[PDB]
């Protein structure tokens, strides 16, 4: 089964919005967007100015396989948890979310050929409220949590759709200052856009396959390229070979 | 449904069926069939009735559900 | 077709009495469930459990007297 | 003070299934957006629940006949303190439907 | 049975984000990015620029061993608490994880030779949080709990697989200023730029 | 129409006898969070906070006297 | 008429043996539910609602003695 | 006539065995609460609310004693 | 319209027994921060401040002790 | 399948009520544990054990009470 | 969704009834460090930890009495 | 074969009906014996603990019923 | 709203097909280390 | 092999999540008492006397509290 | 060999459950009762001494339940 | 009955990591790697060397 | 709204209505123009059979 | 399923069977 998720948005927050207020003589106070006379007197007015734009862009692409025989269950979970290097090593701490994902099936063969399964899978993360600086969240992606109970026969080989989801989303909004904010002159000094778009696809898709024969080459073959490889083969020590060969070919 | 319906609609009463409104020794033996003998049970995986009976009443009671499923209609409402 | 005898038809009108006890035991659970630490909701769910202890042991204990009601006249048939 | 908003959304689930069997399926994930804040840092976020469960049958003329029982939104969440927070994130009812449709 | 990960991996970190505030004759006061003037009114405009990149990769092969008789069940489970040296001996602290990993079978014969056994395995540590320090992550590598609960018959002296996961994930971001990020001179001195790639194989 | 028993009846006197005290606490605790040391503050949200905390202890007080009367009765029935 | 035996009146017998029970019970609760922080309100309360408990523990044992009365001689009828 | 029970007696003989406690607590709250800085009317205060509060803790634990003699005889009737 | 229990017609005794004592408070703090070195002003400020400490700590003890003496009551419900 | 009952089911759905509270309450004691005098740290345990304690005590209580729902049942039936 | 009980919500009312504060004592700390004889720099700091002393004091009362809320209202359920 | 009689196969289908109750009673022992101080493991056990007394009850009881349903027929042979 | 459609073949292409059109384009495939290779090519095409 | 608990594993983890604040209380007591008068020392000391008096209260607390947890579901075993 | 019911052998588990659980709250005490001053001491025993409260209290209540599950079967033979 | 475990391993742990703050005129603030300006102004950047 | 319909011989529909609408109760939104800005209304709860 | 369906169908009922629609003495 496979496990695919596509992300993509954007955001973008540009403009200003004043406030204070100014004393005239002690005999008027005027203030303007809720300034508090009863906290500052002689404080003229502030602004607050925002400009930032960013692009966010995700791919995750995942397969559990397993295999079991005609007629009887087979369950499968896993779930590994995955950090990600927060800046700091003396003012240090972390940050770290699970991933689980489950697969359990109870199949049956056909007369055409075509394979039966029941299929129920749940997927995604735990709900941890962490990661509390701006690319911290951008540095673990979510998915949702999921629940499926369907069964579905597909021909021998080919593959099956089993079932997904996608979303579009826009938000739109101009925030400005009635009367000064249309001028053509500095119109634009008192303008507040942040327009927001976003969209996100996600689907699971299946295909098995009969096997009968076993695997070529051996597995003993298989990991003695691996360490002699990665350089971590340790057959050569002569306190170790004792051991290894006392269990290795029988 | 159905399978509850016309199943204690046929309770008790030992007796024979006539005719739905919306040789003569062999055919009246086959005629002395109970009402109650009906056993009808459900079967949903496809839909289905599973029925049993004599020569004539599996053939009775397919004119009475033919004319008890009509095609319900779709009402909107504002 | 569930037959119904006078102690189903008893035990029917307790569930019949209630109109959605049933239903109003299972919503407080799942609302309890969501968050157990409010004592409004603490408060209403303690009635509702304590409306459906009262429930069962009126149902079941009012069919358990009825129930040796008639044994004692059938033993006195024979 | 003077704005205009405006705001869309638009989710598709799909699935298939077999004749006269049922089907779950439910699905939230949880949508964060950028406060803006690095050292002064906080976070707001919604969730956007979806749950479907079908039992279809098919006709004789070749209808298809659906037993729909739905679900939707978010949940009451108070949260989002500042202004464009809120329309960071859009928000939608609780819902839920009952019907049957061919 | 073989058990075998294969872990790589890389991450990279590179930009500033800007902030602060300006304030005019005590007549105007101009504040970027949520600086709020009642708590600064002479601190001016700052900046934070990240720049860091690394890579990733990790490896571990483990195989368990044992005979039985034809029929009869066997068990087998395990647990190693591993260490890792923190740097210091008297600023002293440890961090250390355990590693369960169980099995339990069953087999039997056939007729041809093959050899049928039903198998229920668990492997990994415990979703432990704790490694405060930066390296000590990196020190321990972590492996996801498992679970297979699946009949199989195998001819005699080869191997079968049994089951197996692997991942693959992307994620790029670039945070900018709109109207500066563009200028053609050192527009790139207002980005903040982070890819992200891993990938990771694990099977039995 | 949710339905509702005696021992919910009991219970909701408690809730209509307040008029919007379950607001009132929330009210009196929003304005004190957002400065917490005024002392004009402070006496409103200990009167009405240990006002909600005796209502819901004669609340749930009041239903369990009345299971252990039910109870009792019930089983004096066989 | 509603006819009434002698285990109809025995236990009549304690309704009748109180003057305005269900009444004093209701309009000590009601003034409760008006102001649920008065100790005049709440002794005058908890005297009410501790005799209201003995009342219908002391009335439905009775009747439950005098049920095992006559089934112990009835079944040595016959 | 106001029926009175024997746990209501008991719990009358509070009210009648103190004069004025009733009055004599409300007083010297509102000669408090006009002028809160006054020594000869803090010990007043301190005096009149301290025996108040062990008269209904006075009065509240025997109700409950005579309470827990009552439920355990009825039991034993049957 | 905001609802009153007994510890808010406690607490508002304490609101009437003075005329403006909240009031009086907030036009020393004006004139002191006009002026903070008048001695006419700081004897003035001295007494204010220190009548409404003890007009705080006064009536939070209070309403602490008819908590604990309500629930003191409640408790000995069942 | 492990069998699990009615019993378990209702316990069961305080365990999903709650996604990683077993979690929560030992990642607040690990940065607890390292600096057990910060007061943010401190506030933040002690509301997330204080609701643990409600969710034991919500959880074994329930339990309890089905299953004593349910022996009152079992013993009505012979 | 990371789930919130209603005591984590209670303390998160404080949480967010304040923007900044976690960061105002902090930043007040290091300009107090960095020269601890400036008398604007004592004074800001007074105010802020005496407010952030009845900060804490605050909340975990709150939670301390909603804990006893919840834990009494479970004990009368069975 | 072990034979079984048909108040075998009543006490058959408890026995059928849960999968490996005596073993998970079993195996929840043995982990509460390694470290008896956890909510978490104590939780699981009351439940599954409380499931094994409801399964023997209703067991034990309902071949108890058929029993003197056969003893009451039996005697009617001669 | 709502629409079914009956569904009655197989998938063209194939899955695999298309996750590697994904991956050779989205830059992660990992089918080039020489070191990953062996055991990745041993699961995949049987 | 020394046995070891759940308790005495939440124990355990407040003596390994410091590392040695065992010893840092003996050393800086060493140093206070061979020359009391350098303020260096003196304010030093102060802070992890504070954090160690601080640990002995937060640790006592928190068993005191997950006794009662408990205590509470082995109560419910009967 | 002692001979072990299987009331015997769920009461073995505990004692065979914990390896030296009453080794060391024996040598706990007697190493606190030479200086029982010492906080290292001290929160050691506290700590064990709720291990062995909550050993006894899990142990003896256990075993009771079983009792009263074999105790009603046994019953239903005759 | 035979047991006999053999262990064996070796470990390293070389390079630094640098970190810092420098200010300009009171009107520029430059951090590296997440050393905040609220704490410190003129503690110049340090580095930190494992062999 | 909770409903359950019906047909007839002429062309009627008969449908079993029960509908509420409304918001809580709630005291809130405490300055002046703020409850001026979101409109409240009653609770409601109809019960009726209608064609 | 199957072993269900057409089992409870036939309970009791001791009689032959005739013809599914969608030697003599001996025989």
């Amino acid at each position: 089964l496979w496990i695919v998720d596509l992300n993509k948005s954007d955001l973008e927050r540009l403009g200003t919005s004043w406030s204070g207020s100014i004393t005239i003589g002690d005999k008027l106070g005027v203030s303007l967007n809720q300034s508090s006379i009863s906290t500052l007197d002689g404080s003229r007015f502030i602004a607050a100015v925002n400009a930032l734009e960013e692009k966010k862009q995700a791919t995750v692409v995942s397969r559990p396989v397993l295999l079991t025989q005609e007629n009887v269950p087979a369950i499968f979970d896993n779930n590994r948890t995955f950090y990600t290097k927060l800046i700091g090593e003396r003012n240090v701490a972390l940050e770290h979310v699970t991933y689980g994902t489950m697969i359990r099936v109870l199949p049956r063969f056909s007369a055409d050929g075509q394979i039966e399964m029941s299929l129920d899978i749940e997927d995604g993360n735990d709900k941890t409220p962490q990661s509390d600086t701006t690319t911290s969240v951008d540095a673990l992606p979510e998915v949702g949590r999921t629940l499926i109970s369907t069964i579905a026969r597909v021909p021998h080989g080919k593959s099956l759709l089993v079932g997904g989801y996608t979303r579009d989303a826009n938000t739109d909004t101009v925030q400005s200052i009635p009367f000064l904010g249309k001028l053509p002159l500095i119109g634009s000094l008192f303008r507040y856009s942040s327009k927001n778009k976003s969209n996100v696809v996600r689907v699971f898709m299946i295909e098995p396959k009969e096997i009968v024969d076993p695997l070529t080459p051996d597995a003993s073959e298989s990991v003695n390229n691996i360490l002699k490889q990665s350089g971590a083969w340790s057959g050569d020590d002569k306190l170790q070979k004792w051991v290894r060969v006392y269990l290795d070919r029988g | 449904g159905i399978a509850t319906a016309i199943e204690r609609l046929l309770q008790g009463e030992e007796q024979p069926l006539g005719n739905i409104v919306s040789m003569s020794l062999q055919e009246a033996l086959k005629q002395n069939a109970a009402a109650g003998n009906i056993k009808i049970v459900a079967y949903p995986d496809t839909n289905s009735l599973l029925v049993k009976g004599t020569a004539e009443q599996v053939h009775f009671i397919e004119m009475l559900v033919k004319a008890l499923d009509v095609a319900k209609r779709h009402v909107e409402l504002s | 077709t569930p037959w119904s005898g006078y102690l189903d038809d008893v035990s029917a009108k307790f569930d019949t009495g209630v109109d959605n006890l049933q239903t109003q035991v299972t919503e407080a659970l799942d609302k309890l469930a969501a968050k157990p630490s409010d004592p409004a909701l603490l408060a209403a769910y303690q009635s509702k459990l304590s409306e459906y202890n009262l429930y069962r042991n009126a149902q079941s204990n009012t069919v358990k007297v009825f129930k040796d009601i008639d044994a004692a006249i059938i033993q006195n048939f024979r």
